[PDB]
DNA sequence: CCTTGGCACTGGC
DNA sequence: GCCAGTGCCAA
């Protein structure tokens, strides 16, 4: 076993130079540094470890170091370097599994202060090394009088960078040993720093194997990217902006501008008496003015439909009496209240609809083009959006997606959803050889969490629900039974209910009141009374205070329970997440053993994983048909693997893009 | 004896008046505005003949003030044949207004 | 007591 | 840039 780390001139997307690397070998107990001209020697050392059937440890190596070395080896040395997945270990992946209850800065990409809770120390330091190095580089240059530019600390190699490289491995070594000391994941009988790769995976908890495989697969998915239609979205932006300009024109026509105090520093005091008047706007007594003559500094403010204050001001000035307020001191101004607001003036009443439309218009504009994480700001030169994925970002074992979040794209059945969704598609990728557009294969797990519920309550009802659940579609069967307008509304209803929503909450979901809420709650809870027995057993197991805070996951991991009322959600959402995680891993592995190659220079390419669904680009329709069939086989395999009491299924769709494949 | 202006009456009542008009741009929520109000009520009587005092509430009439770049209230604008002859911001005293008017009249 | 998450937009310091 | 408050978007 060896622990290593590299320093290079840029992020993976544009890295072109290896600066230095460090290797700590457990067999010699020494550190060895490699400078820019020692790249070949560094690479040799890593392969030597692989040749012994050993292990290589990196902190974020799956996403950066490993792929970076492959890219750089070819560019600088004209060498094929490909470390096998089975010989690699990632302390960041391990930390995210073991310390699943805690957040992290995603290697310095996230603001440390905006994150809730505590942060693991060693990992925190590793995530701050780059910014910390930039601080050391900047001051060293300002001491010598030289000027700092853009991000020049990474252009060339220097001994300060080399030092931070050695510190990375010492800290990574420390984090590794801290992780291996967890008896729940690693048996005390075995010294995991003294075993071959095969022993490392076989002796450790199943979760350790699944997390590294998931991270290795998802790193590939990021590198693949999701073919995006820039032109279509740019045209959509022009259409949305035109509608925004018009809505703003009509709205400012109806709701005029006004003045408000701004800039006042001085306290206004009663002239007659003398007591300070804290309610009056702050004044300004000058030195067009006259020394001693007070005045209220004011600003002119134009109506802004994106503000919730201006709308509140204008609507109340028109007669609206707010019913619901926020815990601070502000009336609730959301789409629910706006839809119910009633004034007298017909023009202002009509303006409320323009406001509701404007808010949505802005929502689409911000996500697609103007926001900081907008799609148009994230498209790479290859015409693809390489969204990030934290494989085990959620406490339940689910993944998180960001930069941008490809798991929150507007659904095809929402305003402008078809245009948004159509822009993400395999059709937008033209084959490197033939130039023909690829085909898309979208597969989604059928009624996931409800089947997880069927599994867990099988000890109470003897698999009765598990049999009833596959009597046609569960959501379409519930929709009709509950008298709901859509199947999507049945989904939000059933999960809202299952996870403890109050009567009023269930009413809001279905578009009714607390009365209908109670009816629906007892109607569904009486049909499957084992839900109550399941909830109770969970409580007796977790609460006494806390008898035990975590739940044992399907792969053996500890799944932190945050609150007693969200314990069933922790159990079910974790089961679905781990099932889906093993599912995407098995699917790709089956495809590969069928001769299929993963990559744009191959046969298929993972473009996105959205909880229980995958969108895969396929070179041909024939290949897409197989990806869809293989995904169904992999799901049935997963179910048999963990001896599920409910049959797991998927639904596949072939098409040119996301609007058609989901 | 004050002429209470509106956005729609401003053009004629002020810009076409042919004489001296002192327009007070004010707001009910301003401390200094409430102070200079009673002072104006007297200046209208004393200067009745050589000047006219007018008041425009910026809340009820939001269109006029922006055209004159109002950055503070009360704003005293002395109009002479549709042209701004002198501008003074703040709650001046009876004496300060008296000076200002006589000097610009 | 819906839960897990990302992220846009206003408005204060 | 940071931050608190509010809300919407998806699974
Ligand atoms: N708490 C909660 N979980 C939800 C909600 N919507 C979805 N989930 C969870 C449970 C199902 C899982 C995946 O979402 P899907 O929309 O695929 O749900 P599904 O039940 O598998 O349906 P389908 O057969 O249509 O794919 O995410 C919701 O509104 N609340
Ligand atoms: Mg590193
Ligand atoms: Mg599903
Ligand atoms: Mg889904």
């Amino acid at each position: 076993m060896i622990v290593s780390d590299i320093e290079a001139n840029a992020l993976l997307e544009s890295v072109t130079k290896f600066h230095c690397g460090v290797i700590y070998d457990y067999s010699t107990a020494e550190y060895v540094s490699y400078r820019p001209s020692d790249f070949g020697a560094y690479l040799d050392a890593l392969e030597a470890e692989v040749a012994r059937g050993g292990l290589i440890v990196f902190h974020n190596g799956h996403k950066y170091d490993v792929p970076a070395l492959t890219k750089l080896a070819k560019l600088q040395l004209n060498r094929e370097f490909h470390l096998p997945r089975e010989n690699c270990i990632d302390t960041l992946v391990l930390s995210r599994l073991i310390h699943s209850n805690l957040k992290d800065t995603d290697m310095g990409l996230l603001r440390s202060g905006k994150l809730p809770g505590a942060l693991e120390a060693w990992g925190y330091r590793l995530g701050e090394m780059k910014g910390e190095y930039k601080d050391d580089f900047k001051r060293m240059l300002e001491e010598q009088g030289e000027e700092y530019v853009d991000g020049m600390e990474w252009w060339n190699f220097n001994e300060e960078m080399m030092d931070y490289n050695v510190q990375d491995v010492v800290v990574t070594k420390a984090l590794l040993e801290k992780l291996l000391s967890d008896k729940h994941y690693f048996p005390p009988e075995i010294d995991f720093t003294d075993v071959g790769y095969t022993t490392f995976w076989s002796e450790s908890l199943e979760a350790v194997d699944i997390e590294h495989r998931a991270a290795w697969l998802l790193a590939k998915q990021e590198r693949n990217g999701f073919p995006f239609d820039t032109k279509a979205i740019e045209e959509l932006y022009v259409e949305l902006a035109a509608r925004r300009s018009e809505l703003l024109r009509k709205l400012t026509e109806t709701f005029g501008s006004w003045y408000q105090p701004k800039g006042g520093t001085e306290m206004f005091c009663h002239p007659r008496t003398g007591k300070p008047l804290p309610k009056y706007p702050r004044i300004k007594t000058p030195k067009e003015y006259v020394a001693g003559a007070p005045y209220t500094p004011v600003e002119h403010v134009v109506f802004n439909p994106s503000s919730r204050d201006h709308i509140q001001k204008k609507l109340q000035e028109a007669g609206w009496v707010p019913t619901k307020y926020t815990d601070k001191g502000a009336p609730v101004v959301d789409d629910e209240v706006l839809e119910g607001v009633r004034v007298d003036d017909p023009e202002k009443q009509a303006a409320i609809d323009l406001i509701k439309e404007y808010l949505m218009i802005q929502k689409r504009i911000g996500q697609s083009a103007e926001g900081d994480k907008a799609w148009l700001r994230y498209v790479a030169e290859d015409g693809k959006i390489h969204g990030s994925v934290n494989p085990n970002g959620a406490v339940t074992g689910r993944a998180t997606h960001a930069f941008p979040n490809l798991a929150q794209i507007p659904g095809v059945r929402s305003p402008y959803g078809e245009q948004c969704r159509a822009a993400f598609g395999a059709e937008h990728h033209l084959d490197g050889i033939t130039g023909k557009p690829w085909v898309q294969a979208g597969i989604d797990a059928s009624g996931l969490e409800l089947r997880c519920l069927a599994h867990f309550m099988a000890r109470f009802d003897n698999g009765e629900y598990a049999h009833e659940i596959l009597n046609g579609d569960i959501h379409t069967k519930n929709q009709i039974a509950a008298e709901l307008p859509t199947r999507d509304n049945a989904k939000t209803f059933i999960y809202g209910f299952l996870y403890g929503a109050g009567d009023e909450k269930i009413g809001q979901i279905v578009g009714a009141g607390k009365e209908r809420g109670k009816e629906l709650k007892k109607k569904f809870l009486e049909n499957t009374p084992a839900i109550a027995a399941l909830r109770e057993s969970i409580q007796q197991t977790l609460v006494e205070k806390w008898k035990r805070r975590w739940i044992k996951g399907l792969d053996g991991r500890k799944v932190h329970v945050r609150s007693p009322h969200a314990a069933l959600n922790t159990l079910l959402q974790s089961a679905g997440a781990l099932i889906c995680k093993l599912w995407i891993i098995k699917t790709e592995e089956m495809l590969v053993e069928k001769g299929l190659k993963h990559g744009w220079d191959g046969d298929f390419a993972y473009m996105a994983w959205v909880h229980d669904e995958i969108q895969v680009g396929c070179r041909t329709e024939e290949i897409a048909q197989v990806v869809i069939e293989t995904a169904q086989e992999a799901m049935r395999w997963v179910g048999d693997h963990w001896n599920f009491r409910c049959l797991l299924d998927t639904e596949g769709k072939m098409g040119p893009n996301w609007a058609i494949c989901h | 004896k004050i002429i209470h202006l509106t956005d729609d009456s401003f053009d004629t009542d002020v810009l076409k008046a042919d004489g001296a008009i002192l327009v007070d741009f004010w707001a009910e929520w301003c401390g200094p505005c409430k102070m200079i109000a009673p002072i104006l009520d007297e200046i209208a009587d004393e200067y009745q003949g050589k000047l006219t005092v007018a008041k425009l509430n910026i809340d009820q009439n939001p269109g006029t003030a922006p055209k004159y770049g109002i950055r503070g209230i009360p704003t005293l604008l002395l109009f002479k044949n549709g042209e701004v002859a002198a501008t003074k911001v703040g709650a001046l005293s009876k004496g300060q207004l008296k000076e200002f008017l006589d000097a610009n009249l």
